[PDB]
């Protein structure tokens, strides 16, 4: 399976930063690109960050959210600074296209559960 | 009887010594979750199962 776990979640005190990460395995994470949704009640489907395989930039709606990853290793890290209180929603990484092609907005396959961050 | 003849056989079991070069045979072990060696044997050919 290609499935996507995820970790690092909490409560965060208005002003922090948190240290999100994510792990998938399944003989395929060599063509596909790893990135975030911000899925919040009342509004839609939106994406935060998404570091592009095959380029290598780590390209992210706000400024603030920058996604790294470290070597062969198959975890991903989404470092999130300065959080106000419009923050407040489910993180579930998913996966993108080999370039992180149409993000932002598409709804991908693969996808994990998601953690709540309040 | 007393009249012999040469014949011809083809696919005899004869050997005789010499020198050649010869390929891989690497067991797979997947391979897709690989990083690479000296060994470059993506280049080999799957051995015999």
């Amino acid at each position: 399976q290609v499935q996507l776990q995820e970790s690092g979640g909490g409560l965060v005190q208005p002003g922090g930063s948190l240290r999100l990460s994510c792990v998938a395995s399944g003989f395929d994470l060599e063509n596909y690109s790893i990135g975030w949704f911000r899925q919040a009640p009342g509004k839609a489907r939106e994406g935060v960050a998404c570091l592009s395989k095959n380029s290598g930039i780590g390209h992210s709606v706000k400024g603030r959210f920058t996604i790294s990853r470290d070597g062969d290793s198959n975890t991903w890290f989404l470092q999130m600074g300065a959080l106000e209180a419009e923050d407040t929603a489910v993180y579930t990484c998913a996966t993108y296209n080999r370039a992180c092609a149409n993000y932002v907005t598409i709804w991908p396959e693969f996808r994990g559960q998601g953690t709540q961050v309040t | 009887a007393e009249n012999l003849w040469v014949t011809v056989y083809y696919g005899v079991p004869v050997w005789k010594d010499a020198e050649t070069t010869l390929f891989c045979a690497s067991d797979a072990k997947a391979y897709e979750t690989e990083k690479h060696n000296v060994w470059a044997t993506h280049a080999c050919v799957p051995t015999d199962p």
